């Protein structure tokens, strides 16, 4: 594997993510290709040079002279645009021929929370009413969310009608979503 | 028409045979095979070109086999899977060599366990909570889905009509028991509509989980065979 | 001197009865070392010089996926092509492909060619610069707008160049013994007779490589108004031409044949 | 021109010499399309067992091929190369001349 | 060696 890229990255939605691969022993007869993996879906091919700068409708690949390293361009990313992204270098020959995507860039793209009302409520069940669950909710993208306590990950959706986004994580009494940066109500 | 794959999902157990099917977009000139364990890239397992195999370098030969005879379709074979199998395995095609794009199909997800009677189906409506429609005129709804094995379901909202807006399904379920192997696990999702729309009685909510065994393994014992199903559950309001 | 490294590419396609016909051949000078033939049971890359057979297998299995792929490509463009020019599928056409570099004594590149034709005529050409091409109609400015604004000709551009240059650079290393060889021409004269009227013909055989002037001359005038037949291959690798000049008789040393060629210390003079 | 005849070429190897085994060659050039019938015949009989070169073409795009036996040449037997390429309305017969 | 990694016309 010629390639070396950063593990992750997080980003807030409407910034320009930039993702700098390092091959400094490319080859003359290489292609940089550059792959884009969205959950529950296979690899898809969003641009590839040689030297020149190319860009299309989804990103812009930088190549410097010496080709020792190339970087991704996202001009202006959205919530969707999380995915894992390969760097990859290749070309029709004996060196270059196996495909090998790596382990990429796990690209996080946050919400921008206008107003943050970070709360916990307490939902239960339609049916065996004597369930609740913890409602960490509304809280910004800044914090971060850490037995048979079950605490899922940070959530963010996006009710389109309302251009309103929202934070959550659930947990399974409560006090609230166990032991993180948590705060207010 | 992109590249079509076979099975979608398949679960089996350690020492038995699987075989993947793929057939790629027409007229491309090379397949390429590709197993992805969770948490990483994917890895080439073998590649034809035309009909004769072109990369064989990484394949596991002792349990692996691929045919693409008429150089159109190509099935990819496990015999005996092992517990190290467990990965989604994609096929993708390109109009003449690797240089090309390559074309991904949507991808086969096999989960190889240690005994059939450790998968078990889902088990499934939080309403929200009156505090929350008093502080931000909103109404979250939370579903879990519970106990279920193997990891493959497909979460989903129907609202009287499926919904994505207001949808925050979790990217990765979490292990209910984290230390032993073959555990069951739980996915949580969220669906917030405004307090209004849950003010209304008419609005019918719904919570779809869709499983995936099939009869021809079949076991024919007491507590249901958790045959590929859709374990549902549901409010109103 | 100079040398240079060609590839030479046919595919002609074959309305209703299957794939196109394609045949590839490579040529370090004037010497063949690779073919290929879509139409032989080993679908592989086959050597044709004894310098290229001690190349590993991974030069051969390198050499068999390229070369299919260019055959891939070029089957596409057959169908692209027809499309271009609004042709039916009855008819059969062709696509020829002629590209590589040339080298100086010292190795260094000196320029390098891509070439291509449809139905025996010009179709597109890279230019000397090897970054702008030279569409010969229509239906090619398609093909060159595209290839304009295709970062795999920066990659083409390399190849001519660079990798092209270096493969040459080995494969005369390794061929030495018979690519850095010049054999001189044999050359003899005969005398075929009406009356006071016969034909002086001018021998040149067993000649490498290929370029060779020969030349008639009266009294020490060029006389070009004799009969030249184009060089030809032995079979050996060396190759044979001769001229041949119509003479009034008593007139046999007024007419001189001049050979030049590489292997001669200086140029040849004949006198009948 | 959309379409070019072949020229055609009948020669020895080596210098013809009756009783010593030599290579009889016929050489066609300057033809387009590829499509091409080339036989050598042996008093006015195909020849059967004939090898030819790989197919390869000149700067002007027209091919050329080089086909070739084995033969002793002998005082009486008579040696020929026989084409057909679609510029021909019929094949084209060209005898072997051990001074051409 | 041959060229590879070419485009179509």
């Amino acid at each position: 594997a010629k390639t070396t890229q950063p593990i992750s990255m997080d980003s807030y939605e409407g910034q320009e993510v930039n993702i700098t691969c390092s091959h400094n022993n490319i080859a003359t007869n290489d292609y940089i290709t550059w792959y884009q993996q969205f959950p529950s879906q296979g690899p898809r091919f969003i641009i590839q040079g040689y030297k020149t700068k190319v860009t299309n409708e989804v990103a812009s690949l930088f190549i410097p002279a010496d080709r020792k390293s190339s970087t991704l361009s996202l001009p202006r990313v959205s919530l969707s645009d999380t995915a894992v992204y390969y760097c990859l270098v290749g070309g029709a020959y004996t060196g270059g021929f196996k495909t090998i995507f790596g382990a990429g860039t796990r690209l996080f793209v946050k919400a921008n929370i206008q107003n943050p009302d970070p709360a916990v409520y307490q939902l239960r069940d339609s049916k065996s009413s004597d369930k609740s669950v913890c409602l960490f909710t509304d809280f910004d993208s800044q914090t971060n969310v850490s037995s048979d306590v079950y605490i899922t990950d940070k959530c963010v959706l996006d009710m389109r009608s309302m251009d309103f986004k929202s934070n959550s994580a659930v947990a399974w009494s409560d006090f609230a979503c166990a032991n993180a940066f948590n705060n207010s109500i | 028409a992109g590249v079509a794959q076979s099975p979608r999902y398949k679960i089996i157990e350690k020492r038995q045979s699987v075989a993947f099917w793929c057939n790629p977009i027409s007229g491309h000139a090379t397949l390429y095979w590709y197993q992805q364990i969770l948490g990483q890239g994917p890895k080439l397992l073998i590649q034809f070109q035309n009909n004769g195999v072109v990369d064989d370098s990484q394949l596991p030969k002792d349990r692996f086999s691929a045919e693409r005879l008429k150089g159109v379709d190509s099935t990819l074979k496990i015999q005996p899977a092992k517990l190290e199998d467990s990965a989604v395995y994609l096929c993708a095609s390109s109009l003449v060599a690797e240089t090309y794009e390559q074309y991904f199909g949507p991808g086969t997800r096999l989960t190889v366990t240690e005994d059939l009677n450790k998968v078990f189906p889902p088990e499934v409506v939080f309403e929200p909570s009156e505090a929350e429609i008093s502080h931000t005129q909103k109404a979250t709804l939370v579903c879990l889905a519970t106990g279920f094995f193997p990891d493959h379901v497909e979460l989903s909202w129907w609202v009287n009509k499926e919904v994505h807006s207001g949808v925050c399904t979790d990217p990765q379920p979490l292990k209910e028991q984290p230390a032993l192997n073959d555990s069951r696990y739980s996915l949580s999702s969220r669906l917030r509509v405004s307090a209004t729309f849950w003010q209304n009685p008419r609005n019918h909510f719904r919570c779809q989980v869709q499983f995936y065994l099939s009869e021809n393994d079949e076991w024919t014992q007491d507590r249901a065979k958790p045959v590929t199903q859709i374990v549902s559950a549901e409010a109103w309001g | 001197g100079s040398h240079s490294m060609r590839y030479f590419f046919t595919s002609v396609s074959r309305p209703g009865r299957g794939e196109p016909r394609f045949i590839a051949v490579g040529y370090v000078d004037d010497t063949q070392f690779v073919r290929f033939d879509s139409d032989a049971a080993s679908q592989r890359m086959e050597p044709r010089a004894p310098w290229i057979e001690q190349e590993g297998p991974e030069y051969w299995d390198q050499e068999t996926r390229n070369v299919k792929a260019q055959s891939q490509t070029d089957r596409v463009d057959l169908g692209t092509l027809r499309g271009y020019y609004n042709q039916s599928e009855a008819g059969s056409h062709t696509i020829q492909i002629m590209y590589g570099c040339d080298v100086g004594s010292d190795g260094r590149f000196l320029r390098g060619y891509r070439q291509d034709a449809y139905d025996g005529k010009d179709y597109i050409a890279l230019n000397e610069d090897l970054r702008s091409w030279t569409a010969a109609d229509m239906a090619a400015q398609i093909t060159k707008r595209k290839w304009e604004a295709a970062h795999e000709a920066e990659q083409l551009r390399a190849y001519l160049d660079g990798t092209c240059v270096e493969w040459l650079r080995r494969y005369l290393e390794n061929g030495k013994e018979t690519l850095q060889r010049t054999d001189p021409p044999k050359t003899h004269m005969t005398h075929h007779p009406s009356d006071h009227e016969a034909t002086l013909r001018c021998w040149a055989l067993g000649f490498y490589p290929a370029e060779i002037t020969l030349t008639w001359q009266r009294d020490g005038e060029d006389q070009t108004q004799t009969e030249l037949v184009e060089t030809r291959p032995a079979g050996d690798g060396t190759f044979q031409k001769w001229a041949a000049v119509v003479v009034p008789s008593g007139e046999e040393q007024r007419y001189t044949c001049h050979v030049q060629h590489e292997g001669l210390p200086k140029p040849l003079t004949l006198r009948w | 021109m959309i379409q070019r005849t072949p020229k055609i070429q009948v020669y020895s190897r080596h210098p013809a010499e009756n009783g010593k085994s030599n290579f009889l060659n016929c050489y066609v050039s300057g033809f387009h399309p590829s499509d091409i019938e080339v036989d050598l015949l042996k008093n006015g009989e195909r020849i059967e067992k004939v090898e030819h070169s790989d197919l390869s073409f000149s700067k002007d795009w027209s091919f050329y091929l080089l086909y070739y036996t084995e033969f002793t040449p002998t005082e009486k037997d008579e040696y020929a190369c026989r084409v057909n390429h679609v510029t021909l309305s019929q094949p084209k017969i060209v005898k072997w001349d051990r001074d051409m | 060696a041959l060229h590879g990694g070419w485009t179509t016309k």
